[PDB]
């Protein structure tokens, strides 16, 4: 048994639904019911004499994907109707392209560093943010600082995001009255 | 008179002129002395022959004052032999390390 | 080539996991814990002082916290929402030790005994107004007991009837332990050790059907340990010496029924296997009483040295497979040492565990669940997924 | 009494030696021309 | 990619072809005996004739080199150039070189093999073409100047990357460097394939088995604190344990015993894996030192076994196989040893398998559990299945005297098991 | 002999102050303890060496 | 761009020119290049002169 | 061990190890046999504590021989492990010299313990 790629697709959406080798090629395309299509490639062997017995494990290559759950919120990122921000119940914020579907990219949730230098809390096993109730994007100062302000399900602070970097921001705005965030806005 | 001397003295015991010039001006003292010609310090190589000159002088102080101060001593080499096993596996564990990065 | 001593090759080509699965383990794996963090237990209602003592209920899902702000709080604990059951503020009486007592006869009393640096000790009778009584009479022995701080509650059998009753045990000045009734407050007996009494613990051993025997285990500061049989008159049966150990702060037993894992039914009383003597340098000797009740200079099965300042808590998990060393002197000084292997778990606590300055610790009797109270006034709560 | 049987099952467990990073580092010095059964009991002395 | 990268690829392909005099000198001065200034002036006839002398010496020591005198060391091979024939002739002579190297891996302490493989280094360029097999064959000799020499002249493969600070150095690689070399997973797959060819062609020698087992148990020791690396590592070293147990050498069998005992005490393996491991241990047990190691290995592998199911009766096939390899006198004697091994759970499983599968040899289980002491759950399960034996078959003196032993010690426990199932007056009326 | 004694006691005092400074700059937790006069001392935390 | 190829008159050296600017003189049979120069105007052709030592 | 003269009883060894612990907190002791003999040579030791627990005791019983030359008090305690705990290191300590001071906070405790030592000489 060469290798096992575990959790290559979600079991709840069907597992790996079709996997096929492109023939003559060391690349295999998988697709699952979680709205995802991946490719995995076999690199050539690392031993220069044996080869057939030292099989390097398959690594990841390109993939396309979308939301695995129906989206819960929708906004347009700019006045040109090129990108649109889209948040789903599977707790991901995607930025989908209306012009060319290769440009669709998941906004990353990799947090910044704390401003003073203290530790940030949270679980070690990183999971995605609670699913997005509302959002408000105003790209007047885009690239300059935080640009999207978003409000999640049953939590008392609103995160920010940067659409230029396509990532989370440094700030989570609290409500200061122990109430969940019911709306967000931002000025132009 | 050798047994009632500390192990640092037994380390530097041969190198008195280098020692006291390096103390009477504020310089770095020798590390070998008369104990440099032991076979274990011969087996060591680098700065760890200073290191095992130190551990060899410590175990030699142990064995030496055992020999001078024992009364039920047996002339069989037991304390010296277990001390030598301690010094040999210590020399092994600091010749096994290497300052290179692999 | 081919169509379809090879037993190992076949079992490897069929298996995909190679370790024991979930419940066919029944005893803890060493060196890697499995411990999730729950909601902080006193997060619902904050404490106004360092949390000096902490005890679970023997049966109910209740956690009693208490500290120098002279109030004691009971929390219904669960995973999500640890709420506050009730809360009693004794004015002018800061509390230092607070214990759920539950008798063996009917298991229906549910007293809380609490005490601090005072010449009295309160006893709240749990009734869900609040009827509390005050013990303030040493029946002729007030000179040798000037503060009710260090007490422990235990069970005692009459040994001519099969009638048990609770005793509280007060650590006094000279070498004295004053044992007195937990309902009437009558001074029953006293046990004097020779030196500076620093701590003590209670061991039980069964004898026959429905009869057990209570042993008080009291340690000098120097390291010599007395064991008193006290189901008879409080007479010494064994006197031994801790190997090493010069400033001795805390002794504990474990592996059977301690005062912190209490037995609900008299036939469920067990003999303790382990005995940990934790010291001022942070050294914890660990003795195995399945063989170290005979030697009279017994050697420890291991001397742990992992945390370097004064041992102020050491508690055994109810199964008796984890010991918890803890120090209130520096921050984050808590270790969970697995035993019989006598090896500290290396994956918890990490550098980011919010342990704080650990000034109390408690183990749940059923859930497999740590509560750790620090000097900021916070009980943090963890669940061990082996249980 | 299944809790008592489970407590005696976890009570009958004996202290063992665990493998460290450096429980076997000092064997290369004396794997020189010794026999393999002497190596086996030298390993078993480390494990016990 | 870039042009200098693609040209480095074509240089690495054309590494061995001498395309002018300076490359021929730099490429022919790489000797294993002489220094560069002598080695550059030597011929093929000179190095061939003294390598043929050394192969005659090596062949009268060990007579399996004569066919290498027929093909690899013949006089047609003076003019045989390596990089002028096709891939099929190349794979023919490269498995010829692999055959020579794993035959002469054992002989590396005596100078005829140095002067003989000198000709493979200089004619067939095996320091740069067949280099992985050369390193893997002489890996044992790493404190020695012959491994210093092959490291000085070698071109190091990418799997052997940590030896790159010990090439052209005056000090040998250390043991911690050897464990860092073995700690990789692809290197572990490579070395296990090398051992598979060794075990297949029957060339496993005891110095190699010692070195291999030492580095394997040090890999397991290094990875003893990360379970995912141990779990990546299990079907490699247990597969090589199966392939070492599936051979005839007592030395390689107890090498596999060492690997199995360290691996089972490093992580708790599955019960069925441990049982199939003891089946593979017993299925080829022929020696005596192998029997000593096999009994100690099966005892520790059953000791490191936790949970519900540690001390069942081991099944009928494996119990009668263990009987055919180890009878009663062997088990009783080994328990009577004053060094006191820890044989608790295995001996409990053994006596329970006797009570389910033999039903004649019960005096011996009385004697052996008189010898060694067990725990409360062990003797509780023993007396429960003895109670079931009394209720299935008629209760004679051997079962009676067993219950007299279980009355003479711990009579409260046999009362507790009878009260959990049965009665004491009813059992005394039974027997 | 009397001035040998004066030289020896002055050297003892200056080596004692030098040794206190060297002991002070090693490691561990410590606090500056001030007496009635102003003769400062450094009291080290009760913590054994790891 | 498209690469005009040129070999030396013994086959030891190769001289390639990109249409864009990339001229590389190299020993194509070892892995030794001895000139890689990017002359950012459109080159058309090249040749060796009497050697690998000069090229136009 | 028979040849470990004056050995302390429990009360004296408890107060000896108490003054060792507070001298270790005040950085006023030299722990180890070679450092003890160095303080013996330099004459800056108040008293020497040794352990009657080392398996060669002859690695110890040489500093008595230069204690009785400088009339500095010396004493034996039964446990090298407990002496190491008192000195506040992680290793067993075989001998320990409490060094001299005249502005020391624990000068009275040092003097009381050394008088209790030289009563039994």
């Amino acid at each position: 048994r060469i290798h096992v790629l575990k959790n290559i697709h979600r079991e709840s959406y069907g597992g790996v639904t079709q996997a096929t080798f492109l023939n003559g090629q060391p690349i295999i395309v998988t697709s699952g019911g979680d709205n995802s299509l991946k490719e995995y490639v076999f690199d050539p062997s690392l031993s220069q004499g044996s080869g057939d017995v030292v099989v390097q494990p398959p690594r990841y290559l390109r993939s396309r994907g979308g939301h695995s759950q129906p989206p819960s919120y929708i906004a347009f990122a700019d006045s040109q109707s090129h990108f649109m921000l889209s948040a789903s119940k599977d707790r991901s914020l995607w930025s989908f392209s209306l012009r060319k579907d290769a440009q669709s990219q998941e906004m990353s949730q990799r947090l910044h560093k704390k401003q003073d230098g203290g530790r940030v809390g949270g679980s070690t096993i990183k999971s995605k943010f609670p699913e997005i109730v509302a959002l408000a994007i105003e790209n007047a100062r885009i690239g300059e600082w935080e640009n999207i302000i978003t409000a999640h399900k049953d939590e008392k602070f609103a995160r920010t995001w940067d659409m230029r970097n396509k990532r989370v921001g440094r700030w989570t705005f609290d409500t200061t009255d122990d109430g969940f965030v019911k709306s967000v806005a931002m000025s132009q | 008179s050798l047994a009632k001397s500390p192990a640092s003295t037994i380390q530097i015991l041969g190198a008195e002129k280098a020692l006291f010039r390096a103390l009477k001006t504020k310089h770095d003292t020798p590390k070998y002395g008369l104990l440099y010609h032991a076979s274990l310090v011969g087996q060591a190589t680098g700065k760890n022959k200073g290191k095992i000159a130190r551990v060899l002088a410590a175990k030699a102080a142990v064995s030496l004052r055992y020999d001078a101060l024992a009364e039920d001593r047996d002339d069989s080499g037991d304390i010296g032999l277990e001390s030598r096993a301690k010094v040999e596996n210590r020399l092994s564990q600091l010749e096994g390390r290497d300052l290179r990065t692999t | 080539d081919e169509s379809d001593i090879n037993a190992l090759t076949k079992i490897l080509s069929t298996t995909y996991n190679y370790k024991d699965t979930l419940s066919n383990s029944k005893l803890l794996p060493p060196k890697k814990l499995d411990i999730v963090r729950l909601k902080d237990a006193n997060a619902s209602h904050p404490s106004h002082s360092a949390i000096q003592s902490l005890s679970f209920h023997p049966s109910k899902p209740l956690l009693l916290t208490g500290g120098y702000d002279k109030t004691l709080r009971i929390y219904h604990i669960d995973g999500k929402t640890n709420h506050l059951v009730t809360s009693l503020h004794l004015v002018g009486s800061p509390i230092q030790t607070c214990t759920f007592y539950t008798s063996l006869s009917n298991q229906n009393q549910q007293n809380i005994f609490t005490a601090g640096r005072r010449r009295y000790m309160h006893s709240w009778d749990l009734s869900l107004t609040a009827k509390i009584e005050k013990f303030s009479r040493l029946y002729g022995h007030e000179s040798t007991q000037r503060s009710f701080e260090n007490f422990k509650v235990a069970h005692l059998q009459n040994s001519q009837t099969n009638s048990v009753h609770g005793i509280v045990l007060l650590q006094g000045n000279n070498g004295w332990i004053n044992i007195l009734h937990s309902t009437s407050g009558l001074w029953l007996m006293g046990c004097k050790i020779e030196g500076v009494i620093t701590d003590f613990c209670i061991d039980y051993q069964p004898i026959s059907r429905g009869k057990f025997r209570t042993i008080l285990i009291a340690v000098n500061a120097y390291g010599e340990v007395w064991e008193f049989d006290l189901n008879k008159n409080g007479h010494v049966i064994r006197r031994w010496k801790d190997q090493g150990g010069v400033g001795i702060t805390k002794i504990q037993v474990g592996g059977g029924t301690t005062t912190t894992c209490p037995a609900l039914q008299i036939s469920k009383i067990k003999q303790n296997r382990w005995l940990a003597v934790g010291s001022e340098s942070g050294f914890v000797n660990l003795y195995d009483r399945n063989n170290a009740m005979t030697s009279s200079t017994p050697t420890p099965v291991a001397a742990l040295d992992q945390l370097t300042t004064t041992i102020s808590n050491l508690q055994f998990s109810p199964d008796g497979q984890i010991l918890c060393m803890a120090s209130r002197a520096v921050k984050d000084a808590l270790r969970l040492v697995h035993l019989p292997s006598c090896s500290v778990f290396s994956n918890w606590p990490t550098s980011g565990t919010p342990l704080g300055k650990v000034t109390s610790v408690a183990f749940s009797p059923s859930g497999g669940l740590l509560a750790v109270g620090n000097e900021q006034g916070k009980v943090r709560l963890w669940k061990l997924n082996h249980y | 009494d299944e809790e008592d049987i489970a407590l005696e099952f976890i009570n009958g467990e004996k202290k063992d030696k665990l493998v460290n990073m450096n429980s076997f580092t000092s064997m290369f010095d004396n794997i020189q021309n010794v026999q393999m059964d002497t190596f086996f009991d030298r390993v078993m002395k480390v494990l016990t | 990619s870039s042009l200098s990268d693609q040209l480095a690829q074509v240089a690495s392909n054309n590494a061995t072809v001498a395309l002018d005099r300076k490359r021929r000198q730099k490429l022919h001065s790489a000797s294993l005996i002489y220094n560069s200034k002598t080695a550059a002036t030597q011929d093929y006839d000179f190095i061939f004739e003294n390598a043929s002398k050394a192969l005659e010496e090596l062949s009268q020591i060990e007579p399996k080199f004569a066919i290498f005198s027929r093909t690899l060391f013949s006089e047609s091979s003076i003019s045989l150039d390596r990089n002028v024939q096709t891939k099929e002739e190349i794979k023919d002579l490269d498995n010829a070189i692999n055959a020579y190297l794993l035959l002469a891996s054992s002989k590396w302490y005596l100078a005829p093999t140095l002067h003989a493989t000198e000709w493979l280094v200089r004619r067939f360029q095996i320091h740069v073409k067949n280099t992985e097999m050369l390193l893997l064959s002489t890996l044992n000799y790493y404190q020695t100047p012959v491994f210093k020499r092959i490291l000085s002249i070698i071109k190091l493969p990418p799997l052997f990357n940590c030896l790159s600070n010990f090439v052209r150095s005056e000090k040998p690689p250390t043991a911690l460097t050897m464990i860092k070399l073995f700690n990789d997973m692809d290197f572990l797959k490579l070395y296990t394939s090398y051992l598979d060819q060794c075990i297949k062609h029957n060339a496993t020698y005891t110095n190699q088995l010692l070195f291999t087992t030492c580095c394997f148990i040090n890999v397991v020791a290094f990875n003893s604190n990360n379970d995912e690396k141990l779990n990546q590592l299990v079907p490699i070293l247990l597969e090589i344990s199966a392939k070492l147990l599936a051979s005839k050498s007592k030395d390689c069998q107890i090498a596999a015993h060492t690997i199995l005992v360290v691996f089972a005490t490093a992580l708790p393996l599955k019960k069925t894996i441990i049982l199939a491991a003891m089946e593979t241990i017993l299925s080829n047990l022929d020696a005596k030192e192998a029997k000593h190691s096999a009994l100690l290995t099966i005892c520790k592998l059953f000791q490191t076994l936790k949970g519900q199911g540690n001390v069942d009766q081991l099944p009928s096939k494996i119990f009668k196989l263990f009987d055919s390899k180890f009878d009663t006198v062997s088990i009783l004697t080994f328990l009577d040893k004053e060094d006191k091994p820890v044989c608790d759970k295995f001996i409990t499983s053994y006596t329970r398998s006797i009570a389910r599968y033999d039903r004649s040899k019960l005096n011996i289980i009385l004697s052996l559990l008189k010898k060694i002491r067990l725990e409360r759950y062990e003797v509780r399960l023993i007396i429960t299945d003895l109670i079931y034996l009394s209720e299935i078959l008629e209760d004679k003196s051997q079962l009676v005297e067993l219950f007299e032993y279980f009355i003479s010690i711990n009579e409260d426990l046999v009362l507790k098991c009878l009260k959990s199932l049965g009665l004491t007056g009813e059992l005394f009326e039974i027997r | 002999v009397k001035q040998h004694l004066q030289r020896e006691t002055q050297l003892k005092q200056v080596q004692q102050r030098m040794d206190a400074q060297r002991e002070l700059l090693k490691k561990g937790s410590k606090k500056k303890i001030v007496d009635s006069s102003g003769k400062i001392s450094f009291k080290w935390k009760k913590q054994r060496k790891r | 761009g498209p690469y005009h190829i040129k070999y030396a008159k013994n086959g030891t050296h190769l001289l390639i020119t990109g249409r864009k600017g990339h001229v590389a003189s190299m020993d194509w049979r070892k892995g030794q290049l001895r000139a890689e120069l990017f002359l950012n105007e459109t080159c058309h052709s090249a040749t060796y002169l009497q050697n690998e030592q000069y090229f136009a | 061990n028979p040849k470990a003269f004056p050995l302390a009883d429990a009360a004296l060894t408890q107060q000896i190890l108490d003054v060792v612990q507070q001298a270790a907190n005040l950085r006023q002791l030299k722990k180890g046999a070679n450092e003890a003999t160095k303080t013996l040579n330099r004459g800056i030791s108040e008293f020497i504590i040794m352990a009657a627990d080392c398996e060669p005791i002859e690695i110890l019983l040489h500093l008595p021989l230069l204690c009785e030359d400088k009339n500095v008090p010396y004493v034996f305690v039964p446990s090298r492990v407990a002496l190491g705990r008192a000195c506040g290191v992680s290793r067993p300590v075989i001998a320990a010299s409490i060094t001299t001071n005249d502005a020391s906070a624990i000068k009275t405790q040092i003097y009381a313990v050394k008088d209790k030592i030289e009563t039994l000489l």
